[PDB]
């Protein structure tokens, strides 16, 4: 329901962290039936995206950064459970994925 | 409040330092300064049209003119210098 | 004669005989639907050019 | 009644430590609290009888970005009993979440959802906190002062994808700036 | 209730009387004459002051008025403007490149109120659509083209309103 | 003298007793406003608007001379006010803003820059005596 | 740097990594006076233009071609 | 219950309307409009314009009522700038809101009946919307987005047989307004599609911010025109109808009155209207003429510094609001001393009704629900900017 | 293009007809097209638009001197 | 200039603005 | 402007 009121530690950041991927992995059934993703991804693959996206996101120590991340992740979270984004959209963010690198940029153009 | 574009005087000395109210504001500016100059240390940027800080005073516009108290007519605030106690006006309806 | 541009066109109107040694240009005979006024100094010896039209004045007599 | 009456009165009757600046003017009598007591002022302002401030006309974020409390969120409130308008505001930065007032007044739902939109300030309590004006699963907050004017994504149809897709934006002529600022202002 | 208005009002709403009453109004508008026009021979009314197409003036002379002062593209508040100029042969400050997005444009007339030579105005034209997105992109010579074609209406429009502009 | 036929209000009904819903009403509000303390600037006010119309509403017992005297809504728009009141009232209790920070400080701007006169401005006509001998009751 | 508010706002990654310069714009050489003077600037360092082949328009691909200005 | 959806996307209905319902039976349960698809960033596109450039913008907002906002920035600008503005473009910036108001409750009447079911009506209105119409059309050069009011005075002056042609006008619209009633008021079918449809108290309306008609039906006598008057509405006599029930058919009936006491309205500042100048003489703040900017030095200097500057208000901040035909249209204009706003937000009537919407519906016909869209008379130009 | 009178002629052959109008007006300024092939839509000339349109009071032979 | 749009002298005849009643049927 | 500061003032 309402918006929860903003934390005072890192511990209940963490709980929420835990809260928000729990309720993310329980929506993962969802997903697979109202976008045709059954023969597309296996149901863990896509679990293991947001546990990547919690854990490059793991570095913050600021409990209101950590709860506005929770918030913005539960906002794109409920986006996703209805129909509002397109299909290929969470195909296009949601999967798994010699000389040098200044010499390629370098043939590629001069802006690196 | 600051010189007007971030302006930097030179003190060669705290002693050689005249006082002047510009709009009532206490001013200290060295012995020498004019009476545009020293608007220009109190925050208050006078017209002008003939006066470059690079160039020679030539009062020939007439643009700079201000009100003393001590003066029955408008003064050229690039070529007058300041003296100690001087009360300049700038926003008078002279 | 499209072939013409407007340099050429405007190159080909003889300058205008003025008696004095000052002429006004507004651009059209009512002021109000022409250029903002221009008052050329005709002490030269070439026709002296209206800055908006493109006119020449050139003084008639001295 | 009146910027005189409502000024004086207010003066007295309000716990002074909710408010922190009254501006008393023609362009308005601004109230100017910290955001842990604008629920308590607007339900004050809300049920006294000399102060019945009924209608929330709208609810707007203002966008400093030179201060530490960078957003400014703006509370137009409406009098119909004494015919007057009372302003109150509070400041906050991108990470600290205001209390909600739907429970005061229920208009103030959409203008909330619309301030989260466009400006990114969460409202505590509010039941539902969702993005309202800008497209599904648009990133960033279009209303700051650092948003470019023209964003940073772009829409077109991909004939071989057989879909409107997103890319990034490429203008075909660019916005031109034109700086007309005097020196003698 | 009194019973003749408890009648009298069972009487209408058993016998319509307030639908007859419409049905009447219709028919008389049936037979009446028609305030349609047939748009291709007959056009409908329009005054001295619309914003139609755009079009560059130029002096009776032959030379264009416009002196790339570049005061109707800082006024445009949709951007539609963009003017290229530089020094004539003879040394006159002309356009070589003046092009509007009629795209963009939004029809307001605040670049014929600014041009202080009365080089651009918004002629009576209204029917220019095209088949194509390119030609929308009125050019200089585009322009000129226009002011040319409808020369004479816009002269006679900018006396008219001399009035009062 | 009868029963007021309508409010003309959508929504708020005539009540058909008015003296005795808010003689009860701010009898209440001044028994509950004691919780307030004594040099309050809101305990002041509301004890004293309260006061007056509690004595109008037991002076004169017909509802239209009531609202003659008072002249600031009807009956109905005054039961809705006190039962506000004393909502308020319960409010201000159980939050206790009543305590003056001793690093307070309000800076009081006051602009004087003046607006056109066709520029829509809210002008009210006098207020009843009340809310003035309420002010003078404040600043005293 | 504690970019934290950056990945709390919606900017693009790629935008965040970019290098700015903090300056004060100074006088025009041009005019005497002084009133647009005191205010701070991040300048983008955003050149990546060039010439649409169609009308000769300038074209851009960088949001933050105009903001800092 | 099942979750339906009325996405109109033909304007028989609005045209960008997007209604997700939960209906049980016949009868719905909650109304959520998803709005934002008529979202165009007009908010930020004014920070990035010229006071004198972010006026047209005031047009495209409620395309049914234009004069409306430009009279409401106008005003909001001269109240920061204490610009005083003659008599003259004072009762021709009344004429020009009344006339405004009349098209915008001639649009809303007919394009309700019509989603109902009552064809003829609207080519009736419409007629009477093109003659209105053609007065837009004079004094400006477009007949529907005109930048006649401006923040000094008014554009340009008044073509020589306007008044007459209004006059004429005026001599018949009343007997337009009573065929358009006739047609619709005392069929039974038009009172049993529309009463004890859409009720609200005054208390919901206050609460949910309702404003106009959408307030006025609920018994609240509060007109903005009468409350905080403006330009010469306090010297022009006209009635304000208030409302016994709040359904729809209320706010029918007030809808009409309204657009007859605009009739009065017009016909009082016809009659009343002085003669002088019709911008304030601040060149500083105005345009010069034609004629002296071309003959005179400083003229021309103000022309060049408005139409690339423009004005520069002082540092303030302030909310003006004005009796739109919608409701209360209103403009928080936020200066920092430039010459372009550096925030303007526009609080629209419509934003305020749509949200009621949820309420106003439930428990309602699903029939009944296209009514309840079509007295709030709301357009999507305003609801999101 | 009955009871009405021929007020001019075009270059492109178009005629030009008008009709005096009393209090609701209705076919008193309209052009019989010298073409049939869809006529373009579009072939009157600026001295006729005006005339045709209300602009002006001059026919369009007037407005050439 | 000195001939400005405006109501004739003497004004505007009145007009009518309030509903007509139609008493039209034999009922 | 008169942006005077108010105090406890004991
Ligand atoms: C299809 C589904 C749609 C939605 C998918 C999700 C989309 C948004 C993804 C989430 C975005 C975020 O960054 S929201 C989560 C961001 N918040 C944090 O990372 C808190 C800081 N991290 C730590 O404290 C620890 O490293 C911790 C990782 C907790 C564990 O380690 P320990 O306990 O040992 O300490
Ligand atoms: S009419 Fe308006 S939008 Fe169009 S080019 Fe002129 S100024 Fe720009
Ligand atoms: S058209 Fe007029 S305003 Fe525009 S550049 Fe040319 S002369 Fe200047
Ligand atoms: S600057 Fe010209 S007289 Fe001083
Ligand atoms: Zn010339």
């Amino acid at each position: 329901i309402g918006v929860p009121p903003n934390s005072a530690n890192l511990t209940e950041a963490r709980r929420r962290v835990f809260d928000f991927f729990r309720a993310a992995c329980r929506s993962i059934p969802t997903i697979m039936d109202i976008y045709n993703l059954q023969d597309v991804v296996a149901p863990s693959q896509l679990r293991y995206a947001i546990s990547a996206q919690i854990r490059n996101n793991a570095h913050i120590t600021d409990p209101k950064v950590i709860d506005l991340l929770i918030f913005k992740g539960m906002e794109e979270l409920t986006d996703i459970v209805d129909h509002a984004k397109q299909r290929h959209h969470i195909i296009g963010q949601y999967v798994v994925g010699g000389k040098t690198d200044f010499l390629k940029n370098f043939y590629t153009s001069n802006y690196f | 409040r600051n010189p007007v574009g971030g302006a930097r005087v030179h003190f060669s000395n705290p002693e050689d330092a005249i006082e002047v109210f510009v709009d009532g504001y206490a001013v200290k500016v060295p012995k020498g300064f004019t009476v545009l100059q020293a608007c220009e240390v109190a925050g208050v940027d006078i017209p002008r049209f003939c006066y470059h800080s690079r160039l020679s005073i030539a009062g020939n516009c007439r643009m700079c003119l201000v009100e003393v108290e001590k003066s029955p007519k408008p003064v050229a605030s690039c070529a007058m210098p300041a003296l100690p106690g001087m009360k300049i006006k700038t926003d008078t309806p002279i | 004669r499209s072939k013409k541009s407007p340099m050429e066109l405007i190159s080909e109107v003889p300058p205008i005989k003025v008696d004095g040694r000052i002429v006004a240009c507004e651009g059209d005979t009512n002021p109000a639907l022409g250029h903002p006024i221009e008052f050329i100094c005709l002490d030269l010896n070439e026709p002296a050019i209206c800055k908006y039209c493109g006119l020449r004045y050139v003084q008639d007599h001295h | 009644m009146d910027n005189q009456f409502i000024f004086k009165y207010s003066w007295e009757t309000l716990p002074k430590k909710w408010v922190k600046k009254m501006e008393r003017s023609e362009h308005g009598n601004r109230f100017d609290t910290n955001t842990d007591y604008l629920f308590q002022l607007l339900c004050f302002l809300k049920l006294h009888t000399y102060t019945r401030v009924q209608v929330l006309i709208d609810i707007c974020g203002v966008d400093y970005p030179s201060r530490k409390r960078r957003f400014e969120v703006v509370y137009n409130l409406l009098s119909t009993r004494y015919n007057s308008r009372i302003r109150v505001q509070t400041s906050a930065d991108e990470v600290t979440r205001i209390s909600s007032v739907v429970s005061l007044f229920p208009s103030a739902g959409w203008w909330e959802r619309e301030v989260w939109d466009m400006f990114g300030v969460s409202f505590i309590n509010h039941p539902d906190l969702r993005r309202i004006l800008t497209d599904y699963g648009f990133e960033g907050h279009p209303l700051r002062k650092d948003f470019p004017l023209s964003g940073y994504v772009q829409v077109r149809y991909d004939d071989p994808e057989k879909r409107v897709v997103s890319e990034p934006i490429e203008m075909t002529q660019e916005f031109r700036y034109f700086d007309f600022a005097s020196p003698w202002e | 209730k009194d019973w003749n208005t408890v009648f009298e009002r069972s009487i209408n709403t058993l016998f319509l009387t307030e639908m007859v009453r419409g049905l009447s109004l219709t028919l008389k508008y049936f037979f009446d004459p028609k305030v349609t026009i047939n748009y291709p021979f007959e056009k409908g009314p329009l005054s001295p002051r619309f914003r139609g197409e755009h079009a560059l003036r130029r002096y009776p002379t032959g030379e264009e008025r416009c002196i790339a002062c570049k005061l109707c593209e800082a006024v445009c508040p949709a951007q539609a403007i963009t003017i290229e100029a530089e020094e004539r042969e003879d040394g006159s400050r002309r356009t070589t490149r003046y092009d509007i997005d009629m795209t963009k444009c939004i029809y307001c007339g605040f670049c014929q109120e600014a041009c202080p030579v009365d080089a651009i105005v918004e002629g009576p034209n209204f029917e220019f659509a095209t088949e194509t997105h390119e030609e929308l992109l009125y050019d200089k010579e585009k322009l000129l083209e226009n002011g040319d074609r409808w020369e004479t209406e816009i002269a006679e429009n900018l006396r008219s309103e001399s009035l009062y502009r | 003298a009868k029963v007021k036929q309508t409010t003309g209000i959508v929504g708020l009904d005539v009540v058909p007793n008015a003296r005795a819903v808010l003689i009860d009403l701010y009898s209440k509000t001044l028994k509950e406003i004691q919780a307030v303390p004594e040099d309050e600037g809101y305990r002041k006010a509301v004890e004293s608007f309260t006061r007056q119309r509690l004595n109008v509403c037991k002076e004169e017992e017909d509802w239209e001379m009531i609202e003659k005297r008072l002249g600031c809504g009807q009956v109905e728009e005054l039961i809705e006010e006190a039962r506000d009141e004393l909502t308020l009232i319960g409010k201000m209790i159980e939050w206790d803003p009543w305590g003056v920070p001793d690093d307070y400080e309000c800076e009081v701007i006051e602009n004087d820059a003046p607006i056109p006169k066709h520029v829509p401005q809210h002008r009210p006509g006098p207020l009843p005596e009340q809310f003035y001998k309420t002010l003078e009751g404040l600043i005293a | 740097k504690r970019g934290e508010i950056g990945k709390v706002s919606g900017i693009p990654e790629e935008h965040l990594s970019r290098k700015v310069i903090i300056y004060s714009p100074a006088r025009t050489a041009t005019q005497s006076g002084s009133g647009k003077l005191g205010k701070w600037k991040i300048n983008f360092v955003s050149t990546l233009k060039w010439e649409n082949p169609l009308m000769g328009w300038t074209s851009t691909g960088d949001p933050y071609a105009n903001v800092g200005d | 219950n099942f979750t339906l959806n009325f996405g109109p996307q033909h304007p028989a209905a609005h045209g960008v309307l997007r209604l997700v319902l939960e209906m049980n039976g016949e009868v719905v349960e909650r109304a959520e409009p998803h709005i934002g698809l008529l979202h165009r960033g007009t908010e930020k596109l004014i920070e990035y314009k010229t006071y004198l450039q972010a006026l047209p913008y005031f047009d495209r907002l409620d395309y049914v009522s234009m004069m409306a906002q430009e009279h409401a920035y106008s005003l909001a600008v001269e109240k920061l700038l204490n610009c005083e503005v003659p008599l003259r473009a004072q009762y021709i910036r009344v004429l020009f809101c009344e006339i405004t108001r009349i098209l915008n409750h001639l649009l809303a009447l007919t394009t309700h009946a019509m989603d109902v079911g009552a064809l003829t009506p609207f080519l009736w209105a419409f007629e009477e919307r093109e003659k209105l119409l053609e007065f837009y059309e004079r004094v400006s050069g477009a007949r529907m987005h005109a930048s006649f009011i401006r923040p000094g005075g008014v554009a340009q002056d008044l073509p020589l047989g306007l008044c007459r042609d209004i006059d004429s006008f005026t001599q018949q619209f009343a007997s337009r307004i009573d065929e358009l009633e006739e047609m619709l008021t005392g069929n039974r079918i038009w009172k049993q599609r529309l009463v004890d449809i859409g009720t609200v108290t005054a208390q919901q309306a206050k609460d949910w911010g309702f404003s106009g008609v959408m307030l006025r039906g609920s018994g609240v006598c509060w007109d903005l025109r009468r409350a905080a008057p403006y330009d010469v509405y306090d010297q022009l006599d006209f009635d304000v109808p208030v409302g016994t029930r709040g359904d729809c058919y209320d706010r029918y009936c007030i809808r009409i009155e309204e657009m007859r006491q605009s009739l009065r309205i017009i016909v009082q500042c016809l009659n009343q209207m002085p003669s002088g100048m019709i911008k304030a003489d601040d060149r500083k703040l105005c345009p010069p003429s034609r004629c002296r900017m071309k003959l005179s030095m400083e003229s021309l200097i103000h022309h060049f510094e408005l139409y690339t500057e423009g004005f520069s208000v002082p540092a303030s901040s302030t909310y003006t609001a004005v009796e739109a035909p919608k409701g209360e249209f209103g403009v928080f204009l936020v200066s920092n001393g430039s010459n372009r706003p550096y925030r303007c937000k526009i609080r629209a009537p419509g934003f305020a009704h749509s949200q009621g919407l949820d309420f106003m519906s439930k428990h309602h016909m699903l029939a009944d629900v296209v009514t309840i869209i079509g007295t709030q008379d709301i357009v999507f130009g305003e609801v999101d900017r | 293009n009955i009871g009405a009178t021929l007020v001019g002629v075009d270059k492109f052959g178009n005629k030009y007809y008008q009709k005096l109008g009393d209090t609701q007006y209705g076919r008193h300024r309209w052009v019989e097209y010298a073409s049939k092939d869809r006529y373009n839509a579009s072939q009157v000339p600026a001295e006729w638009h005006g005339w045709l349109h209300f602009i002006t009071d001059h026919t369009g032979d007037e407005l050439l001197s | 200039p000195l001939l400005q749009d405006g109501p004739p002298p003497g004004g505007f005849a009145p007009v009518r603005y309030a509903r007509r009643i139609s008493n039209t049927g034999p009922s | 402007i008169r942006r005077y500061v108010l105090t406890k003032d004991n």
